RNA sequence: GUGGAAGUCUGUUAGAGUUGGUGUCCUACAAUACCCUCUCGUGAUCUAUGUGUAGGGGUGAAAGGCCCAUCGAGUCCGGCA
RNA sequence: GUCGGGUGAGAACCCCGACGGCCUAAUGGAUAAGGGUUCCUCAGCACUGCUGAUCAGCUGAGGGUUAGCCGGUCCUAAGUCAUACCGCAACUCGACUAUGACGAAAUGGGAAACGGGUUAAUAUUCCCGUGCCACUAUGCAGUGAAAGUUGACGCCCUGGGGUCGAUCACGCUGGGCAUCGCCCAGUCGAACCGUCCAACUCCGUGGAAGCCGUAAUGGCAGGAAGCGGACGAACGGCGGCAUAGGGAAACGUGAUUCAACCUGGGGCCCAUGAAAAGACGAGCAUAGUGUCCGUACCGAGAACCGACACAGGUGUCCAUGGCGGCGAAAGCCAAGGCCUGUCGGGAGCAACCAACGUUAGGGAAUUCGGCAAGUUAGUCCCGUACCUUCGGAAGAAGGGAUGCCUGCUCCGGAACGGAGCAGGUCGCAGUGACUCGGAAGCUCGGACUGUCUAGUAACAACAUAGGUGACCGCAAAUCCGCAAGGACUCGUACGGUCACUGAAUCCUGCCCAGUGCAGGUAUCUGAACACCUCGUACAAGAGGACGAAGGACCUGUCAACGGCGGGGGUCUUAAGGUAGCGUAGUACCUUGCCGCAUCAGUAGCGGCUUGCAUGAAUGGAUUAACCAGAGCUUCACUGUCCCAACGUUGGGCCCGGUGAACUGUACAUUCCAGUGCGGAGUCUGGAGACACCCAGGGGGAAGCGAAGACCCUAUGGAGCUUUACUGCAGGCUGUCGCUGAGGACUCUCACUCCGGGAGGAGGACACCGAUAGCCGGGCA
RNA sequence: CGAGUGGCUUGCUACCUCGAUGUCGGUUCCCUCCAUCCUGCCCGUGCAGAAGCGGGCAAGGGUGAGGUUGUUCGCCUAUUA
RNA sequence: ACGACCGUAUAGUACGAGAGGAACUACGGUUGGUGGCCACUGGUGUACCGGUUGUUCGAGAGAGCACGUGCCGGGUAGCCA
């Protein structure tokens, strides 16, 4: 069983859903956090200096 | 190189737990104020899944029902006691201090009132030797001459389930299905057989550990295989 | 016997489980009554047939050398 | 004679797999497909869903295998022009 | 698919009928995930659709999902999070312990709904009929109320009860067929209420010393059979429900085999097969309340994932439709679905290719190799070797039979079950298609089932049971964490950790010098602090004394790393290869020599064997069984071959429509020679050469596709190793702090541990902080 | 001992090619060379004959099937002008 | 577009003590190669005719399906060796 075409029909299990706190679609349902804003992790918004150039 | 097999278990990840959820109690011996006023009936023989071997179910007087670690020879109806005051036979629980010298005694406690430490397995027992007023000296199953509090707790009789070890498993299947109840990660890769990147003894066109086994006690986890400071190896001699 | 083995595994390990099972499936005298009604229902465990007596003895023998001891001291 | 054990046999039952054809395909139906043959099929079996283990770390009946077409150290962005 | 027809400006593919076909665990029915309106209607064809299109999953516009009793909601599972506490420089980080919450929509547990009717689209939701559950109120009854029971459970074999379905017999209703007299369909009717009870258990009676009983096991004076009785089942029987419903009509009755469902008996475990909420226990009348969320559709060769309307991938239930047969197998056929695994038209339709059928004689001569293809085949009877772990080998091998028809016998209660007999009779052929083993021997390897390189390796590699060695008495050994803490562990030597070998059988020699581990050690060596001398009004510093682990030194140990030679009739460096096996998957020499077998055998097998360079758990030998494992031989068979032929289906070719990509410095009709950076269509000399087009097989363009993988080079990279360099964790050990009282000692008061507690054990040690010496590819 | 020819073997060189000119053996299909194995015609002989042995002209045609081995080569078998 | 061989007559002759043993020439045939043809033999022949298994159309008759003939037997034209 090749880990390309045949295996992707395997997928039909709903993990990142649309976020209560910031509306992106990447609360994961199963770790009930969001990966874009951190909601469910931390009262803090997630955020990070490598989201941009280190000069800007 | 990669954590050898022996520091994944550290972790203690699921592949490598005991399946806890599964098991049944913990036959510790009970807690009587004193007088050994503690007596219960045997209502039923149960297997232990962490053992293999069997478990007997005792109504104690006083309406506690609980599992304990059972001799050979007790059966349901039976009475036991626990106490100081109870009665020299086998299944009753006592301080090694009321045990006479000269009995197979099992469940046996390192330190009063802790519930029973040494020889729990299956058709094991302990033999009491000396008496005293300050030592009780019992021979372990291993051999060894024990020095104990003659306050520790124990019961009379060897354990049940003798001679399990007396039949081969004869097929891995059987062994999985052992394996299965214990926490342990089964089958056994040789480190021999892995790529050097995975264990000390790995590589090399055929399969030899490049080095002597006899590892010191002073080695790191990681290097610490083979045979740990062994004091000989061999057969000879 | 190990006849169930055909012919796997080799003479000792099935000959052991033939000898080890054929005792264990013997006609045990029961503690409890004086019967030969005694068979075994799981591991280390036995029960008479004629008495209901449910006791605990070795894995695969009802009784052990190291068992039959306590008695004796 | 009864009985009906078995990591027991046959078996395209379901289901799982893949020895050979070095067949077909090779701007493919398909970034691992198709056909015939072949192996397993009461058990260390197969399978769904849930759940746990995370990057010098996992997981590995050990092939440097696998960890989302990527692994003798994943992916993303940053360090960085 | 074809012939007619419908609609339309337009019809091969939109619709109707007929004829012809395809799908049967699916190409049918219901659904989970996922999708998200794809569902229904009307109007459309610019877009999307492998051609066309009036069609549509497409475009425009509207419409559609109705619940006390179907899910959710409730419970708890593995396990998750939050708060508290503690750690951390710190946190959104981290382990334990408390508390709380979260965690199951097909498929865990769970109060209660059935039948019919209705719409373009919903429907146990609406409507009709009937019923049921929970709570609450009122009334009657009730003093019980919590013990127990249930929820609630593994694997294998099996009896009994029993519905649907299917089938048989006969009757009734309707249809089909028309030499017969047959063939098909229907013959209905729920939940619920009531009632019946087999098995299990138990009681009374009885009184078996050999009887009772089973498919089997089994039962009994501790009381068998028999007789009576208590308790007690179905999604089952029976009655109501039902001058409900449904049907054009009839609107049945018995039987056999019996899925569901109910209830028992047996066997297995070094394996023991959830929990909680809830329910019962615990009556009845009447009335009220029962909110909130989901509900369409697809569920796949076009609604999901795979960029696609993708031959892939993707769970559940329909597992009892008919013939067939052992069968949930093949093949054929219903119910139901479809002609959308969606471009057509034409040419006896050439070459060539993919799949396939048939080939005389020879029969493996083909080939590295019988690769490919074929041979055999189902069932019954006879019969079956070497060898063997006594199981097996084995379906060994080899031999014979096999249909139909007429009339019967036996087993069984019977089957539309099975086993035989006699006579008759047809074919080339009776497992007639389909289904369906080719067989035998020798050798190597691994014992066996099992595992593996998703995507070139299935093997001899990994695992395995078995054998062995090592560590540890639990305040342990081993391992994870910076710490708080943690796995092993609801575990305790018959344990579990760390390793080696790899079933059974017969065995497993010699070596402790080096290296590793461990123990010991007079003496030697061995750091820091404190101490002493010198030095400094102090300090830096120099030296001394004391000396832990460690080393020197000694001993133990090879199923510990490994080793078992050269020479002479000992030497290096400890020993100097024993049993076995041997030209090996190890033997260079080598096609060794002898033999077997063949016309001929670098092969294979047996023997010899000085073994370039076999050898005992780096396991040796051997081995029945097993194997998509490597090699060899034989019988059988065959288009593999001699040597090719004819045929079949789909392409190829021509026509309508649709309609890419690769590749392209330029020029280019070349050929023979030469030359040139020595491998030129293009330079030189000749030769040949009128342009264009179709089909072909691929000689050349050092053809296209990839900044060569091989090799080297770079004061490039990475993974791996070690007695490389340098360091870092970690372990051991001394010392200082914690730390107290009276080179050996006692005590208790800190601190640690056991204990529910009292108290017990230990104790200035240990843990922990700091530092010093040793070890230290575990890591950088 | 001396003198040469070839470019089948081997060695040497590093001239071409590392932004790839795919390897050995075999197979299939085509052209060629002669230093001729057979066939044609000749000369000599230690040529009676038959047959050998050596030599000359000559490339029209032919040069096959099999056993071991991947093998090339070679060893071997029966045929053959 | 033809190459080569065997055999017979020559001849048991020439030659030679014998053993052995030719040729010119005239014939018949085989083999390899070549071109063509199908009366003959052989193959094919999913034209066709027949036999027959399972199943469906109620039986009969006559048919479909079982891969592009279910299977088996025979085989015209044509194509072929
Ligand atoms: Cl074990
Ligand atoms: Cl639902
Ligand atoms: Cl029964
Ligand atoms: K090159
Ligand atoms: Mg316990
Ligand atoms: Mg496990
Ligand atoms: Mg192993
Ligand atoms: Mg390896
Ligand atoms: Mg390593
Ligand atoms: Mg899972
Ligand atoms: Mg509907
Ligand atoms: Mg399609
Ligand atoms: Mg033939
Ligand atoms: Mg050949
Ligand atoms: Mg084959
Ligand atoms: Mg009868
Ligand atoms: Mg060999
Ligand atoms: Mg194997
Ligand atoms: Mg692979
Ligand atoms: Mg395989
Ligand atoms: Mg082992
Ligand atoms: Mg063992
Ligand atoms: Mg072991
Ligand atoms: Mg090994
Ligand atoms: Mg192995
Ligand atoms: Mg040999
Ligand atoms: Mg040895
Ligand atoms: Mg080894
Ligand atoms: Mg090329
Ligand atoms: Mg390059
Ligand atoms: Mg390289
Ligand atoms: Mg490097
Ligand atoms: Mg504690
Ligand atoms: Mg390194
Ligand atoms: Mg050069
Ligand atoms: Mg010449
Ligand atoms: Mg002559
Ligand atoms: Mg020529
Ligand atoms: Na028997
Ligand atoms: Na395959
Ligand atoms: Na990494
Ligand atoms: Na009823
Ligand atoms: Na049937
Ligand atoms: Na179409
Ligand atoms: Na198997
Ligand atoms: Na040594
Ligand atoms: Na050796
Ligand atoms: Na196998
Ligand atoms: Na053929
Ligand atoms: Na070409
Ligand atoms: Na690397
Ligand atoms: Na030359
Ligand atoms: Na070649
Ligand atoms: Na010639
Ligand atoms: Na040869
Ligand atoms: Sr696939
Ligand atoms: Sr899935
Ligand atoms: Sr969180
Ligand atoms: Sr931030
Ligand atoms: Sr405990
Ligand atoms: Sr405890
Ligand atoms: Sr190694
Ligand atoms: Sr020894
Ligand atoms: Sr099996
Ligand atoms: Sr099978
Ligand atoms: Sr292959
Ligand atoms: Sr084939
Ligand atoms: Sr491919
Ligand atoms: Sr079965
Ligand atoms: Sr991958
Ligand atoms: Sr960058
Ligand atoms: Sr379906
Ligand atoms: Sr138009
Ligand atoms: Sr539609
Ligand atoms: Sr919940
Ligand atoms: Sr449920
Ligand atoms: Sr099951
Ligand atoms: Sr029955
Ligand atoms: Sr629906
Ligand atoms: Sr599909
Ligand atoms: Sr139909
Ligand atoms: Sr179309
Ligand atoms: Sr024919
Ligand atoms: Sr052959
Ligand atoms: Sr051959
Ligand atoms: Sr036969
Ligand atoms: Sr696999
Ligand atoms: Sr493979
Ligand atoms: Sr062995
Ligand atoms: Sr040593
Ligand atoms: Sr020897
Ligand atoms: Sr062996
Ligand atoms: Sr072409
Ligand atoms: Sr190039
Ligand atoms: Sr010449
Ligand atoms: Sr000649
Ligand atoms: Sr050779
Ligand atoms: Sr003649
Ligand atoms: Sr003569
Ligand atoms: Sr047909
Ligand atoms: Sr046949």
């Amino acid at each position: 069983t090749g880990a390309g075409t045949p295996s992707q029909g395997k997928k039909n299990t709903t993990t990142h859903t649309k976020c209560r706190r910031c509306g992106e679609k990447s609360y994961h349902t199963k770790k009930k956090v969001c990966s874009s804003c951190g909601f469910g992790k931390s009262a803090k918004r997630r955020d990070y200096e490598w989201q941009s150039k280190a000069g800007e | 190189g990669r954590r050898i097999q022996g520091q994944r278990r550290g972790r203690g990840t699921s592949t490598f737990r005991a399946p806890s959820h599964r098991y049944k109690a913990d036959l510790e011996h009970r807690k009587v104020e004193d007088g050994d006023v503690i007596a219960g009936t045997v209502v039923d023989i149960e297997h232990d899944p962490a053992r293999s071997a069997p478990v007997a179910a005792v109504e104690f007087e006083d309406g506690d029902r609980r599992l304990i670690l059972a001799p050979e020879g007790v059966g349901v109806g039976d009475e036991l006691q626990v106490g100081v005051s109870a009665e020299i036979a086998p299944g009753n629980t006592l301080p090694l201090a009321e045990i006479p010298e000269g009995v197979p005694v099992c469940n046996v406690e390192s330190s009063p009132g802790d519930g029973g430490k040494f020889a729990r397995a299956s058709g094991v027992n302990a033999q009491l030797l000396t008496h005293d007023r300050n030592v009780a000296v019992v021979k372990l199953p291993s051999g060894e001459m024990k020095r104990l509090d003659p306050q520790c707790r124990a019961t009379i009789g060897v354990v049940a389930g003798g001679g399990r070890t007396d039949k081969p498993f004869v097929k891995a299947g059987n062994k999985h299905h052992k394996m299965k109840a214990r926490g342990t990660k089964w089958p056994n890769v040789r480190g021999v057989a892995m790529n050097a990147v995975d264990h000390p003894f790995g590589g090399g066109g055929r399969q030899h550990p490049g080095k002597p086994k006899s590892i010191s006690r002073n080695a790191p986890p990681g290097r610490k295989v083979g045979d740990i400071a062994s004091k000989r190896t061999g057969r000879g001699g | 016997r190990s006849g169930r083995f055909g012919a796997r595994y080799g003479r000792v390990s099935r000959r052991r489980v033939a000898e080890i099972e054929s005792e264990m499936n013997e006609d045990h005298a029961c503690p409890n009554c004086g019967e030969d009604r005694v068979d075994r229902q799981g591991t280390g465990i036995w029960q008479c047939s004629y008495c209901d007596y449910k006791f605990t003895g070795g894995s695969y023998k009802p009784e052990t050398p190291g068992g039959k001891t306590v008695r004796r001291s």
